[PDB]
């Protein structure tokens, strides 16, 4: 039981970390694109 | 581990088998024509071997229990890892909710 | 952990110990130092060669066992209890208990401790300790220490402690301060008057 | 509280104790309109079924201990800006314009929230549970007694008072949660002032990029003031801001450090005073070109 | 009915860990 | 029939409350509320703000005019008089004691703050101190135009009576000694709020010149000093050393206008130097 | 103050050790085993008195960054307060990594060495340790090891301040929980 639960936890953590990196990259691009307009 | 359960249920089978074969013998020894006397010896041997191997298995199992019994509640458990895994699942759910919301606001801006 | 210098300030040909101590503390407070507590240092000698057992209030969970030229142990507070257990192989060598007492000042990563030395009830000397914080290599920062010592002492400034004499790239540790204290205590117990 | 349940033959059935049947969850929230002391009014709200009801009861038994710890620590231990508790609420005032409320909600007792803090609360209490049941306590040398590692290293590696006190900390559940709440508030206001400045004045541009690695106590930004079409020539004002728990630290591209406060007028005037120097440095960098 | 220790071992190990009989 | 039912009825409610108090004494509250008498079926009495840190409440039914519900008497302690906070330590319809214990002490606190406000307005008219009614607290300004910081905040904690102070920039060593003094009598608060007014000055000065090449300090150290004119300035003054070009000083001196207690007067000076 | 140590000892054959380990896992606290590995030395100082002074010094070969450990144990007490375990006076000290040189310069002489390898368990304030003793010859090296017997040794220990009654009773109950497999007794260090 312990081994199965730890494997599931590790998979969830990996998914969250990759999602955070992708969202950060785009988030960086969005700010730059928005902050340099004359409105 | 599970072998213990399997052997126990097989012993159940052999219990009812012994009853069946004894009934068969006493079918034979009422009919006038009890010709298959070699096979009457066969059914007597079935009675014999069945009863002995049943009693053999139960006595062995009792000895095994007499070497594994201690009379204490065994206070191990597996609760912490299960809490941790549940935490991780609801963290992923939070993520899925926020993502859907961003998706819809981008969806509505792209459409005018 | 940092580099430390220990010296003895003479009584200055008159007055008493308290007057010299208050002059030094007034100079320190004039420079910009501030009080942050007190301190105490003691020592005892044992014999059947001589062994020294010392405690420091700066390290409240340690005991230091020293030889004249041999090794040095840093144990925990239980060590003295072990000595109490021996009691048949090492006498306590009574009338050899000495202490230094005083207050400690901190001035921007420096530690200055000026104390009075007592042969029990009678005081017969003054000890000055200056310790720098961020530098661990002996003699690397010797110039800053010399400048600060010349700042608040003028004359009577010491120089080049003998423990530094191992001219390698070694890391200065807290066991060397105890060697300096033992040498100072031996000097005071030799000169007397 | 012994948590015994009992199991009976029907295919199978269980029996949980009373006081432990329903559904209870904690709830933390930040608002601004202060509430009345009218605490009594209103109310708050493919596997074997024994799995479901058993774990629901275990969850209910968990959410009681958290609120018992929080509510005992509210009244027993002094702090600054004291706390109040009636039955199921905790009310608090970190800042003169910040009210947070903590509330236990249960369903055997009836007659906009920050999910991060509620999630973190369980982890605080579980990490408090670990350190009586972990490997750190065991001593590798057989002779040595039980006890934390560092506090037996402190003997023959002569630690001193600072390290000792940094090694024995007694900090409680309310403390850390109040601190995380403070930092969240302060960060959100700093963001709102920067963005209002960016949206209201367009004579010089202003641009911000946030960091990517972040903690429960700190955060950082880089702010950069440039003209609309001259971004390569005139770029000599750039700020690294570092947001803590109730202060702001500002480091400037030419060796100069300032320390603001949790009030937003200071930070709203700082940036404006810098937007006043950009124009002169802009004319210099073009008088060269 | 199977034996699972041996008191002469007990004697050897105890008298050899409480002073070095059998190790020099 | 009514008399018998009413009694039993008025006795089960009383038991409910005693049990709750005992339970609370264990977990959260703890050795701060005490029971002093419980004869079963008739009454109980609780004590609060005892002087081991002396205030009492009593719940009771008595044998006349059966149609009455439980009665509470705040007469021995004597509560403050307001027509909102005092008819709410009366009703016992809700069956919970803490929601009565806290209302009694809350209505005492909201008055202990008013007579501090009276000590102040006695000292000086035209004040602008104010009082908050979500949490019991009094905010008092120290200089005349200011913002929500920079103001001394005075709190009273409902569980133990005492006062608690805060000021945003003040060091801890001074707050704790402010706190004891004011927690012995409510009129050493005044000798303390002219010293801080000289504290808020240095804070408004140093932060104003932090974007310039300078070194602020609260004391220079020079000989002469007893014959030269600089021996004739006040004691609340700041030395501002100019770093780019050495041996030049700007000295700022703060004096108290004696007409009115919430301003200062500023004098600027220019000095040079070579112990 | 002074502390006291209460001890119970036994041994187990090594062809039935798995059952004992499973039982100890089921009875002790919910903590994973440690599997220690230690070097041990004994120092003796022979003075004028008949009974020489004796000290024990241990070192961990498995975890780096663990200080040395001294230990001194006195003679067992003949008093009739607790009669079901060895009760002795113990002093234990954590020491830096130049212990051998200082001990030699005081006047102590090394007597014998051994290496112990086994498992460790905790239950309340009770320490269970099950280990095997090796033999060191060619004392310079620590890889010349041979096993000493065909059995593992089992220790139950409790260290506590002086006084502190009703401890040997709980130790007796825990020992009786393991009776069908190991038989633990009070045994004197003499023969």
């Amino acid at each position: 039981r312990n081994q199965q639960l730890r494997t599931l936890q590790e998979e969830c953590d990996r998914k969250l970390i990759t999602l955070r990196d992708e969202i950060s990259i785009d988030l960086y691009e969005l700010e730059e694109e928005y902050y340099s307009s004359s409105s | 581990l599970a072998n213990e359960r399997l052997r126990a249920l097989e012993d159940i089978e052999r219990e009812i088998g012994a009853i069946l074969q004894n009934a068969g013998t006493v079918i034979l020894e009422l009919s006038k024509e009890k010709t298959n006397e070699r096979l009457l010896d066969r059914q007597a041997a079935a009675f014999t071997a069945s009863v002995q191997h049943v009693e053999a298995e139960l006595s062995a199992q009792i000895r095994y229990l007499t070497q594994v019994a201690t009379g204490q509640p065994h206070e191990g458990s597996s609760y912490s890892s299960r809490k941790d895994c549940q935490m991780a699942l609801k963290r992923v759910d939070y993520a899925r909710l926020k993502l859907s919301d961003v998706a819809r606001t981008c969806e509505q801006m792209l459409e005018n | 952990m940092g580099v430390t210098c220990v010296s003895q300030m003479p009584v200055a040909e008159g007055k008493s110990v308290q007057q010299t101590v208050e002059l030094l503390t007034r100079k320190l407070e004039m420079l910009g130092a501030e009080k942050q507590g007190t301190f105490c240092v003691d020592c005892e000698t044992y014999h059947t060669k001589l062994m020294y057992v010392m405690h420091n209030s700066e390290y409240p969970l340690s005991c230091f066992a020293l030889f004249e030229n041999g090794p040095c142990l840093i144990a925990d507070t239980n060590f003295d209890v072990l000595m109490v257990k021996l009691k048949g192989f090492f006498q306590s060598a009574k009338a050899s208990k000495i202490e230094t007492r005083g207050t400690r000042y901190q001035y921007c990563d420096f530690l200055v401790k000026v104390g009075t030395v007592t042969m029990g009830p009678s005081a017969r000397g003054i000890s000055v300790e200056v310790e720098y914080g961020p530098c661990v290599v002996a003699s690397d920062c010797w110039s800053l220490l010399l400048e600060f010592l010349q700042s608040f002492l003028g004359s009577h400034t010491p120089g080049a402690p003998a423990v530094f004499g191992n001219r390698h790239d070694a890391v200065y540790g807290p066991a060397d301060t105890m060697v300096q204290y033992m040498e100072l205590f031996n000097k005071i117990r030799k000169q007397q008057q | 509280h012994h948590g015994t349940f009992e199991v009976i033959k029907n295919p199978l059935d269980v029996q949980i104790p009373s006081d432990l049947e329903g559904s209870a969850y904690i709830k933390v929230s930040i608002q601004k309109q202060a509430p009345d002391i009218g605490d009594l009014g209103t109310v708050n709200l493919g596997s074997p079924h024994w799995q479901t009801k058993l774990e629901a009861a275990q969850n209910v038994l968990l959410c009681k201990e958290i609120f018992a710890q929080l509510s005992r620590e509210a009244v027993q231990i002094k702090s600054q800006v004291p706390h109040i508790v009636v039955k199921n609420q905790i009310i608090s005032q970190p800042f003169p314009s910040l009210q947070l409320s903590i509330s236990l909600c249960h369903s055997s007792n009836d007659k906009d929230h920050l999910y991060v803090l509620e999630h973190n609360l369980h982890l605080l209490i579980r990490e408090f549970h670990k350190q009586t049941l972990s490997s750190i306590m065991m001593p590798h040398p057989a002779s040595a007694p039980f006890g934390h590692k560092r506090m037996r290293l402190s003997g023959p590696q002569a630690f001193d008072k600072n390290e000792i006190n940094s090694l024995q900390s007694s900090e409680g559940l309310l403390e850390k949660i109040i601190k995380q709440a403070k930092h969240i508030f302060l960060r959100s206001r700093a963001a709102a002032t920067i963005d209002s400045l960016a949206s209201r004045i367009e004579d010089p541009q202003i641009q911000a990029h946030w960091s990517n690695i972040n903690d429960v106590y700190e955060s950082s930004v880089k702010v950069l003031i440039t003209s609309q079409g001259y971004e390569q020539i005139c770029k000599s004002i750039q700020l690294q801001l570092n947001i803590g728990v109730e202060q702001i630290r500002v480091v400037h591209r030419d060796g100069r450090v300032i320390t603001l406060s949790y009030q937003e007028q200071e930070l709203q005037d700082f940036l404006l005073s810098q937007m006043s120097q950009h124009q002169v440095h802009a004319v210099q960098q073009l008088a060269k070109v | 009915n199977k034996q699972t220790f041996n008191p002469t071992d007990t004697n050897a190990l105890v008298a050899a860990v409480a002073f070095g009989k059998g190790l020099s | 029939m009514y008399n018998c039912l009413h009694s039993f009825c008025l006795s089960l409610q009383l038991e409910v409350l005693h049990s709750q108090t005992l339970m609370l004494i264990r977990e959260r509250w703890g050795d701060l509320v005490q029971v002093e008498r419980y004869h079963a079926g008739k009454c109980l009495s609780l004590s609060v703000w005892n002087q081991q840190v002396v205030h009492k409440v009593t719940i009771k039914i008595d044998e006349n005019d059966v149609s009455k519900p439980l009665q509470i008497f705040h007469d021995p302690p004597l509560p403050a008089s307001d027509s909102k906070l005092v008819e709410r330590a009366m009703k016992i319809d809700h069956l919970s004691i803490e929601k009565l214990l806290i209302d009694s002490v809350h209505a005492r606190a909201h008055q202990k703050l008013q007579e501090l406000k009276a000590i102040l307005r006695g000292f000086n008219a035209n004040e602008n101190s104010s009082i908050e009614t979500a949490l019991p607290a009094l905010v008092v300004p120290i200089l005349e135009p200011c913002g929500n910081s920079e103001c001394l905040h005075i709190f009273v904690d409902l569980h133990s009576g005492m006062f608690q102070l805060m000021l945003y920039g003040l060091d801890q060593a001074t707050l704790d000694d402010m706190e004891k003094s004011v927690n012995d009598d409510m009129k050493r608060i005044i000798p303390w709020i002219q010293q801080l007014k000289f504290w808020l000055g240095q804070q408004r000065c140093k932060q104003s010149i932090k974007h310039l090449p300078t070194i602020s300090s609260e004391t220079l150290q020079l000989s002469n000093y007893s014959t030269h004119p600089i021996g004739n300035l006040s004691k609340n003054k700041l030395f501002i050393k100019l770093t780019r070009l050495p041996q030049y000083y700007i000295v700022v001196e703060m004096l108290e206008v004696p007409n009115k207690p919430t301003q200062l007067s500023y004098k600027y000076y220019f000095m040079s130097v070579n112990p | 103050i002074n502390m006291m140590e209460y001890l119970l000892q036994g041994s187990v054959l090594d062809h039935s050790l798995e059952s004992l380990i499973h039982r100890l896992r089921g009875l002790c606290d919910n903590m994973e085993p440690e599997t220690f590995l230690d070097h041990e030395m004994v120092f003796l100082l022979k003075g004028q008195q008949a009974s020489p002074f004796v000290l024990r010094a241990r070192r961990s070969m498995d975890r780096a960054g663990a200080p040395w450990h001294l230990r001194y144990l006195g003679q067992p007490e003949m008093g009739d307060k607790n009669r079901h375990a060895l009760v002795r006076n113990c002093v234990d000290i954590a020491t830096s990594e130049n212990l051998t040189d200082f001990l030699m310069e005081m006047g102590f002489r090394m007597d014998h060495e051994f290496v112990a390898k086994g498992h460790l368990f905790r239950k309340g304030i009770m320490k269970i340790m099950v280990y095997k003793i090796f033999r060191i010859l060619v004392p310079g090296n620590t890889d010349s090891t041979e096993a000493l017997s065909l059995s593992y040794l089992v220790e139950l220990s409790v260290v506590a301040p002086a006084g502190q009654d009703m401890v040997s009773d709980d130790m007796k109950n825990f020992a009786e929980q393991l009776k069908p497999l190991v038989h633990l007794e009070k045994i004197d260090p003499k023969r």
